[PDB]
């Protein structure tokens, strides 16, 4: 219950699961320039609205 | 700043957005790039003429020159894309993924 | 960057004349020995990659490797020593030039400094 | 008796386009051995 | 102290320049000679440490560990030349190169006078061990084990580096002598609490702690024999040495901050001792015994009293030797039977009497039989804990009983009873294995003759 | 033997061998002379001897 | 492509980046960027295939957009001060536009999307040039204007780059995409220390360039672009596999290998001025890069994958064209840690 | 100076060495025909270099010394076992087919390199473009599975597309019963086990796929058994041809430079033969691969580079 | 028979010469830390009428 199940569940297995989920989410792009160029536009707007507004 | 400068800046922003939207074609995005270049040229020459920067007057012309290169470059690539697919649609450029 | 802009700095000298007042590193400097060892390792790897007897394939090639590494290392060490000496000189000059920002504090002895005691129990 | 070494079944995990295959990426094909896609039958 | 470091860097090329059938002889002979030379650091001043140069210094805590490592290398070479007989010359030389590099890194780790250099070498020890485990293992799990053995370390040790450089930006130096002489108390604040955690967690996971011990069974089971020897004998003591060196600045925050770690160490020592009873494998039992002993050492270091420090040093040395001997004894049976199950080969006393004697002596030294140094360290730690709190003895007492139980359990399962009736390939013990057992066991008794050499600087 | 021409012949390419050996010797003597000049210049500037 | 045309295009690329790195005029820097892009586009298309064509198209579109915003930033900075010299650039809006343009030129997150795809499309020789040489000019421009860089934006983009590279590299089996994600993570690492000290940026650039060069020339030596294709070279050139494993260990950042020197130094440089959380986050994230390097090493040399029969014929032939600088790059990529203080010669 | 980009930059070009007598000639015929003697006679009369048919140990004759290596180290397959037991469960048939295709690819690369570097023509006895007839014969007779032919098709598609087809293809047409009679009269105990269906499938694949495909790119000169002895007639027909339809007149100096850089450096030629496709017939385990590689390394002249082997009498090693 | 034995066992002196070089290196390192020789407040002592250094 402790070694083979829960101590594995908390530190190593949760880390592996979270990293796998993040890797799947990040590296799943269809390769269409339209979508991530729209993302570029959103990034430009956010940077120009959220960073240099206060100086 | 006078209204002319802000109108030119708004034109540049509109052209940049139009380039970043990528509706269906590729010639439209090249036209958006050329429009951005035209807006930059107009802004630069207005600024140069207003402050009487004499030596800076050849700066816009050099701009235009490289604009042509960019346009030529884009057109060349477009031709190849067409020869690969028979259509300049951006949907076909999806062989490589992330 | 702090030392990129400095008065009286020739752009691409890599070894200003002012650096000639410092003692040159000895030819038996341990860093030079490590550079020669790096050259020898590079020669051995070159022999291994080309599928040649690693230890004794080419003696002239290994000698050239060691010589080139030592030759570059000498001047690299000279420049590094010059840069560190210049940093020390500038720091001392600035400390002397601004005595108010680096005052000489009092020198108390442990007989009058009260430090609170933490028992271990 | 001897040290275990990878076999075909162990090797085939690194054969797909990506690791960790989900349903969406299950239809992704690996690139051709030479990076030359077959010509398309574009009727012009 | 370059008279010890340089001969190892000369062991490297002579190993790479030896004949195809003479590598083992040269390596063993010259490693034994180097250990004999390193035996000269036991002459330690009672006032302060031996400061050879600006980079290397030796204390009463460093010398026994150095001697243990230099003595370890020949034993690993002797144990490794059985399953590597079918290997090619280049791969044998590579294996010996890994062992030599590991010893060199350990030697330079145990004597570095600067904390950043100590960290650099204490992390450089990771590469050869990982290569050995993941290249010369036997089962398919070794790769996974290696991954664990890497990340469980690095995730605990990457913050420490930051803390270290932060200290160098605040105090101005990281030299151990300056750190000890100019040490100042740490106030009670969240910043200091996280500094304490960063400085402690790396050595905690290198012991390991009860909650962070999951990598140890994998690493010690799927590794080859020499990897298990070096992991269980010296590589575990790096965390204890680091904690004993780093706790000087952590005061007085340690007294408040040590409660969760002390509780974890005690309860996990009990839990791992109980786990050792219901084990179907043979190497996992020794791994969990190592975990329990290291938890006791953690308690000793945490309570931070001179008697606790002496007991911690003695227990570290004794556990290293005993665990090495136990791993070798298990490896002999594994080579005979080609399986790790404990109940597979039974009644080996009627077939291998001398190996039965070696098993009995190792099991006796494992359960802290007097007057062996194992009991000396254990009893010093127990007395220090009793002074810390009178209830602790209960837990300690419990552990002792459980310890003896599982030890004798193993000694009864593999040696006594009747043979399995169908294993007919148990050849008589070679001279090499008996010599390895004797070279493991005799130093323990010779040290219990003169214990002051392994009691650390607090003596 | 080898049925092919073996571009690395039974004798080394003496041109390249001579070039490499001469380069090594030239670099070594240049380093010696440079070190001698540097130590002399340092002694003269600091006025030691 | 004719060899004369190829070498003159390479020389034009180098001339463009030289013009960027030696010019004090903003217009000349922009001209150098334009020349670099114009002469770099055909280099990617040296081997003609649809994948190369679309990679070149994506690269051209990204670089053209970045140049457009860079020129707009220059024009705005001129508008608010009649100065052309590459200098402080006080204006916040122009500085933000220049930062975003240079980030997109470099490949920093969230402008990273083009990096893995283009590297995949182009050949290894072409790829090596793209990942190594095409970073000097934007980094130089960033270094010159580093004192005006808003720390929040630059640090956010660097942290995003590190995280995205670490996460993306975990999934790829193709070697070129792995290299691209590693490049993204390394760009984030160097960009992080830029507002504090550009000497550490230059040192990290040099070490990353050396490591990437050694990696790519080793990949070219054993002509494999996938994990499975790389799993065969142990049966042909084991020394290449061993050197490749050592280089991967160095790139992972493990001490005492050379790859540990930049990170360590960067962390130290960020601790001198009360930045504690961020270096810790960077180290714990670079653990992911180390993980996928370790997976590649497991597949490559530390184990023995099954081979094919025809490989026997490959046993009878030698590698004809031999790279001269590979051993030096390997040695500088691994055994150069003890010469850390020599970084003082970089300022 | 070894040919390369620099040698192409100044001076050496390829089109200035072609003397209208390059004429890559491929002679094709069914099993046990007179194609070999016809090829030798054509090479003698036209002054071209004759390339004997690529066997199992062809690659052994190009490296080190011409002496063939052991079957374990090279090939790992035999023709006699294929004839005796074509339906063996160890995958010998497809292993032999793939090895023979790779050997033919290497021979074609060698011939193209010789023609480009010298200008003297070559006469091959069978090309990679006609190697698939045996594959189809094996597949139709059930000797190999479908995955084997799929792997063969993939390898051929990724490899043979980089080269140029032969200028003229010569085919010797021999009826199946005559082939069987010649096989019986030959005397080799293993070739008497070749069934008639195998030869019929070979000739059907030839006449239905190879010749119609080659007619669109080359000139096909079909002959018979009776007219294959007077080599002067076939030489006259070859030298009175019209070579204007193939891609050979459509080659520029840059294309020839790329082809010459490709044909040499045989590692790039054989790169795509060992694709990571795991077929039980050709896949070899790690342990056997290691053992066989260690055995091959211990050969007298195979440990080091072809010029750094003191075992075979090389001297002045320490200065090379 | 010195030829074969020497060419086969020349590797058996690398460790001893390494030890000698290590001792020599320690002494060299030692010679660079003589800043307080015969200057310690605890071991300050007038010299013997023939000796010149307290320790080497
Ligand atoms: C801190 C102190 C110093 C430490 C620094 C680090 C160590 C030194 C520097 C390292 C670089 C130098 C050498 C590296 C290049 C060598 C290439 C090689 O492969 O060697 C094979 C070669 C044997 O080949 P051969 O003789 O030609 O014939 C056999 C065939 O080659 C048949 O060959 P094969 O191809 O068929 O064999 C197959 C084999 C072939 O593959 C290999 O052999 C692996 C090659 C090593 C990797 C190179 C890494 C590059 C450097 C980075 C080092 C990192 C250091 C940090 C620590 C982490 C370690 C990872 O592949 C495998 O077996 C796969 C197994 C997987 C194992 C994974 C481990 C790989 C990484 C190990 C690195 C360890 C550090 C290097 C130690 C020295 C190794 C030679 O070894 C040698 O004979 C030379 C070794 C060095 C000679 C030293 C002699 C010095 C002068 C003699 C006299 C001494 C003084 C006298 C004066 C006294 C006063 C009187
Ligand atoms: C106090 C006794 C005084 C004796 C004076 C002489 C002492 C000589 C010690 C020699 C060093 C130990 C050698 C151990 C390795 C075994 C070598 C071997 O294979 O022999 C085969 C050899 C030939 O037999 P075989 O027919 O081939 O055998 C076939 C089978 O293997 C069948 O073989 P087996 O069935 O004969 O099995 C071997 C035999 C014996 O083998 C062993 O068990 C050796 C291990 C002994 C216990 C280890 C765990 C405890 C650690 C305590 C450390 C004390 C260090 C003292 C200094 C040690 C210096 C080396 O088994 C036992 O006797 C039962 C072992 C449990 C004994 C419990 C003792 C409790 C502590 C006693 C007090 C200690 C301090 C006394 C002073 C206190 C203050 C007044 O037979 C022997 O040599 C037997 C040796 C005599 C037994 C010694 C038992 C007591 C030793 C205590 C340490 C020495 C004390 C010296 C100070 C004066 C006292
Ligand atoms: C600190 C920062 C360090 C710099 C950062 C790293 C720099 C990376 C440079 C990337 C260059 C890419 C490359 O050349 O391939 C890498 C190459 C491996 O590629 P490969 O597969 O052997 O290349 C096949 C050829 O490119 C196949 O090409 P091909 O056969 O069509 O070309 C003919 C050949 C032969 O060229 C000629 O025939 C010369 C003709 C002269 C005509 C002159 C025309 C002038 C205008 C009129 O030309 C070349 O191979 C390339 C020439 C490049 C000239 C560069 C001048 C500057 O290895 C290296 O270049 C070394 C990498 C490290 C360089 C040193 C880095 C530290 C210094
Ligand atoms: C990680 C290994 C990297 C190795 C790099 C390649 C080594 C061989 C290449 C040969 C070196 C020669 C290059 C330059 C020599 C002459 C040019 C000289 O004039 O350059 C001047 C000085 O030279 C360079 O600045 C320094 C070159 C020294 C390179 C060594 C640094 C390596 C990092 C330390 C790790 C140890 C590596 C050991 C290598 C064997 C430039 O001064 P300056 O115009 O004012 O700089 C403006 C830009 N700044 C201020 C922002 C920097
Ligand atoms: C927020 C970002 C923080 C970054 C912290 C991450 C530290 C690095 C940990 C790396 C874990 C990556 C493992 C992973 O994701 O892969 C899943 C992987 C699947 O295996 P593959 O061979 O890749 O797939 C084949 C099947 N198709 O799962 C596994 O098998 C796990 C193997 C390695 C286990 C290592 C466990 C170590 C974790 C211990 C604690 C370290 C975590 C770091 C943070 C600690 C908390 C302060
Ligand atoms: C096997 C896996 C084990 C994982 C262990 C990892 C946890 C290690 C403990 C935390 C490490 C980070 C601490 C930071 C390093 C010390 C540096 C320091 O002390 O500076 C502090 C800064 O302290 C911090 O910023 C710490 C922030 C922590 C961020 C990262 C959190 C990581 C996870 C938190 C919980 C971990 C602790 C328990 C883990 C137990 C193991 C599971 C002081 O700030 P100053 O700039 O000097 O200003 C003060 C004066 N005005
Ligand atoms: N791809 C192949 N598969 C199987 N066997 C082949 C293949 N290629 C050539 N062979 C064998 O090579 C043998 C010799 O070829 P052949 O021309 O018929 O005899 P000869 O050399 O006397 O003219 C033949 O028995 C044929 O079966």
């Amino acid at each position: 219950l402790l070694d083979l199940i829960w101590l594995e569940t908390i530190l190593p297995k949760t880390t592996s699961f979270i990293q796998m989920k993040m890797s799947i989410m990040v590296s799943n792009q269809k390769g269409l320039i339209k979508l991530y160029f729209l993302s570029f536009l959103i990034t430009i707007m956010i940077s120009m609205t959220l960073f240099n507004y206060h100086e | 700043m006078p209204l002319v400068y802000m109108n030119i800046i708004m034109a540049f922003a509109i052209a940049l957005a139009g380039l970043l939207m990528y509706r269906s074609h590729l010639m439209s995005s090249l036209l958006c790039l050329e429009g951005m270049m035209l807006s930059l040229f107009i802004m630069s020459t207005l600024i140069i003429l207003n402050t009487h920067f004499t030596l800076a007057n050849m700066m816009p012309i050099i701009l235009l020159v490289f604009a042509a290169c960019e346009a030529a470059l884009g057109l060349s690539l477009l031709v190849m894309v067409s020869n690969t697919y028979g259509t300049d649609y951006v949907q076909n450029l999806n062989l490589l993924q992330c | 960057t702090m030392m990129s802009g400095r008065p009286g700095r020739v752009p691409l000298q890599f070894l200003p004349n002012e650096a000639r007042s410092l003692p040159p590193p000895k030819l038996t400097d341990p860093r030079l020995v490590y550079m020669g060892f790096l050259g020898y390792c590079s020669g051995l790897i070159d022999n291994a990659i080309r599928r040649r007897p690693v230890v004794s394939a080419g003696l002239h090639r290994q000698l050239l490797y060691v010589t080139s590494f030592v030759f570059f290392g000498y001047y690299l060490l000279k420049r590094q020593d010059y840069m560190y000496a210049l940093r020390d000189h500038d720091m001392f000059a600035y400390v002397k030039s601004h005595p108010e920002d680096f005052p000489e504090k009092d020198k108390k002895t442990y007989g009058e400094i009260l430090e609170e005691f933490h028992p271990v129990r | 008796a001897r040290q275990w070494q990878p076999d075909v079944e162990w090797a085939e995990q690194f054969g797909g386009a990506v690791m960790y295959p989900t349903k969406e990426t299950a239809h992704w094909k690996p690139p051709p051995w030479n990076d030359v896609d077959p010509p398309k039958d574009t009727l012009v | 102290m370059l008279k010890i470091i340089i001969p190892t860097t000369m062991l490297l090329p002579m190993t790479w320049m030896s004949k195809h059938n003479m590598i083992w002889i040269n390596a063993t002979v010259h490693s034994l000679l180097i250990s004999l030379i390193s035996l000269s650091l036991l002459n330690q001043l009672g006032e302060n440490s031996l400061n050879f140069s600006l980079t290397f210094f030796s204390d009463s805590l460093s010398a026994p560990l150095l001697v243990l490592t230099t003595w370890l290398l020949p034993l690993m070479l002797m144990a490794s030349q059985s399953h590597l007989s079918k290997e090619t010359t280049t791969r044998k030389k590579l294996y010996i190169t890994m062992l030599i590099l590991l010893q060199l890194f350990l030697i330079m780790t145990f004597t570095a006078t600067e904390l950043i250099l100590f960290y650099i070498l204490f992390e450089a020890t990771l590469v050869p061990t990982l290569i050995i485990i993941t290249r010369w293992g036997n089962q398919t799990e070794r790769l996974n084990a290696g991954l664990y053995f890497l990340f469980y370390t690095l995730a605990g040790s990457l913050p420490l580096l930051v803390a270290l450089v932060y200290i160098q930006n605040t105090t101005g130096s990281l030299n151990f002598l300056i750190i000890h002489y100019w040490s100042h108390p740490l106030s009670n604040s969240w910043s200091n609490i996280f500094m304490w955690l960063a400085c402690i967690m790396a050595f905690m996971v290198k012991m390991p702690l009860y909650g962070l011990h999951l990598w140890l069974p994998k690493a010690h089971v799927e590794a080859p024999i020499a990897g298990s020897m070096v992991l269980a004998a010296v590589l575990l003591k790096l965390g204890g040495y680091g904690m004993m060196r780093i706790t000087t600045i952590l005061n007085p925050l340690t007294n408040y901050m040590a409660y969760p770690f002390l509780m974890l160490s005690m309860w996990g020592m009990i839990m791992t001792s109980s786990i050792c009873l219901r084990q179907t494998d043979l190497k996992s039992l020794i791994a969990y015994s190592s975990v329990s002993h290291m938890a006791l050492v953690i308690v000793a270091i945490m309570i931070q009293t001179p008697w606790s420090f002496m007991g911690a040093t003695a227990l570290m040395i004794a556990h290293g030797l005993t665990s090495s001997m136990l791993f070798c004894l298990a490896n002999t049976n594994y080579e005979r039977v080609h399986s790790r199950t404990m109940i597979l080969a039974r009644g080996l006393q009627t077939l291998l009497p001398l190996m039965a004697t070696w098993w009995l002596v190792a099991s006796l030294t494992n359960l802290a039989l007097p007057p062996s140094i194992n009991l000396i360290g254990e009893l010093f730690i127990i007395t220090a804990s009793f002074s810390w709190s009178n209830i602790t003895i209960i837990l300690m007492g419990m552990n002792m009983m459980i310890t003896a139980l599982y030890s004798l359990y193993m000694l009864i399962t593999t040696q006594r009873g009747k043979y399995t009736h169908h294993i007919n390939n148990i050849k008589p013990s070679f001279t090499r294995e008996n010599a390895l057992m004797a070279l493991h066991i005799l130093p323990l008794l010779l040290l219990t003759l003169n214990p002051k050499m392994i009691l650390g600087p607090l003596y | 033997k080898f049925y092919i021409r073996e571009p690395p012949h039974g004798s080394p390419d003496w041109l390249k061998v001579g070039l490499t050996l001469g380069t090594s010797v030239f670099l070594w003597i240049y380093l010696i002379k440079q070190h001698k000049e540097d130590v002399l210049e340092y002694k003269r500037r600091n006025g030691l001897e | 492509m004719n060899p004369i045309i190829y070498t003159t295009l390479i020389m034009t690329v180098m001339s463009g980046t030289m013009l960027v790195m030696i010019s004090s005029h903003w217009l000349l820097i922009w001209i150098g960027f334009e020349m670099n892009l114009l002469a770099m586009i055909p280099v990617l298309m040296k081997n003609f295939n649809p994948r190369a064509t679309e990679a070149a198209t994506k690269y051209f579109l990204t670089q053209a957009t970045a140049s457009m915003m860079l020129m707009m930033a220059i024009i705005i900075n001129l508008l608010y001060s009649g100065q052309w010299t590459i200098t402080k650039m006080f204006n916040p809006v122009a500085m933000t536009m220049m930062t975003m343009a240079l980030a997109m030129k470099l490949g920093l997150s969230p402008f990273h999307f083009w990096v893995p795809e283009v590297t995949q499309g182009i050949s290894l020789q072409a790829g090596l040039l793209l990942l190594t040489w095409q970073k000097l000019a934007p980094l130089s421009v960033l270094c010159q204007i580093s004192q005006s860089i808003n720390p929040n934006l630059m640090l956010t983009m660097a942290m995003l780059s590190i995280l995205i590279g670490g996460w993306g590299g975990l999934n790829q089996t193709q070697l070129r995409k792995i290299m691209a994600y590693s490049s993204i993570a390394h760009m984030g690492w160097m960009t992080a220390v830029l507002p504090y000290n550009t000497t550490m940026t230059i040192l990290n650039l040099l070490i990353y360039i050396t490591m990437t060069l050694a990696m790519f020339m080793l990949l070219i030596h054993s002509s494999a672009t996938t994990t499975l294709s790389l799993s065969h070279t142990w049966n042909k050139m084991p020394v290449i596999t061993s050197l490749m494993m050592v280089t991967l260990l160095s790139m992972g950042g493990l001490p005492p290998l050379s790859g540990f020197m930049p990170k360590w130094m960067i962390i130290q440089e960020m601790t001198k001025n009360e930045s504690i959380i961020m270096p810790t986050l960077m180290a714990m994230t670079a653990l992911l890069n180390l993980y996928f390097y370790m997976r590649l090493a497991y597949s490559s040399s530390l184990t023995m994958f099954p081979s094919t029969n025809n490989m026997k014929m490959k046993w009878q032939f030698e590698h004809t064209k031999q790279m001269k600088l590979l051993p030096t790059m390997i040695v500088l990529s691994t055994l150069v840690l003890p010469m850390t203080p020599a970084l003082s010669s970089l300022n | 100076l070894q040919y390369g980009p620099l040698a192409f930059v100044l001076g050496e070009r390829t089109t200035r060495k072609l003397t209208e007598t390059s004429k890559v000639i491929t002679v094709d015929g069914n099993i046990c025909s007179g194609k070999g003697r016809l090829a030798r006679e054509i090479a003698e009369k036209l002054g071209l270099r004759h390339f004997p048919e690529a066997g199992i140990h062809y690659a052994d004759s190009t490296t080190g010394d011409g002496k063939p290596l052991d079957v374990q180290l090279s090939g790992n397959c035999s023709l006699e076992k294929f004839y005796d037991d074509p339906k063996s469960n160890d995958g010998n048939s497809y292993r032999l087919q793939s090895w023979l295709y790779a050997s033919r690819l290497l021979q074609y690369a060698d011939a193209l390199e010789h023609l480009l570097s010298t200008g003297q023509g070559v006469v091959l006895e069978r090309s990679i473009y006609s190697d698939f007839v045996f594959l189809e014969a094996m597949y139709r007779q059930g000797f190999i599975r479908k995955q084997c032919v799929e792997h063969y098709n993939e390898v051929k598609k990724v490899t043979a597309c980089e080269y140029l087809p032969p200028h003229v293809v010569v085919y010797v047409d021999v009826p199946v019963p005559e082939i069987q009679s010649r096989i019986q009269k030959k005397g080799n105990p293993h070739e008497m086990k070749i069934t008639a269906a195998y030869l019929q499938d070979i000739e059907n694949a030839y006449k239905k796929t190879f010749l119609p495909e080659m007619s669109e790119k080359c000139e096909v000169l079909q002959y018979s058994a009776r007219e294959a002895e007077d080599a002067e007639k076939v030489v006259e027909d070859i030298e009175y041809l019209k070579c204007d339809k193939g891609p050979w007149p459509d080659q520029d100096d840059r294309t020839f430079h790329r082809l010459r850089m490709l044909v040499q450096n045989k590692l790039e030629v054989l790169n795509y033969t060992t694709i990571p496709v795991y077929l039980p017939e050709i896949t070899i385990g790690a342990h056997q691969s290691d053992r066989v590689f260690q055995k091959f390394t211990e050969l007298p002249g195979r440990k080091y580079s072809p010029g750094y082997n003191e075992d075979v009498g090389d001297k002045w090693i320490w200065l090379k | 028979n010195v030829l074969q034995i020497v060419r086969d066992h020349w590797v058996h002196i690398l460790v001893p010469v390494g030890f000698v070089f290590g001792c020599y290196l320690d002494r060299r390192s030692d010679e660079k830390l003589t800043a307080f020789r015969n200057k310690s407040l605890l071991f300050k002592r007038e010299l013997r009428p023939n000796e010149e250094v307290t320790w080497k």
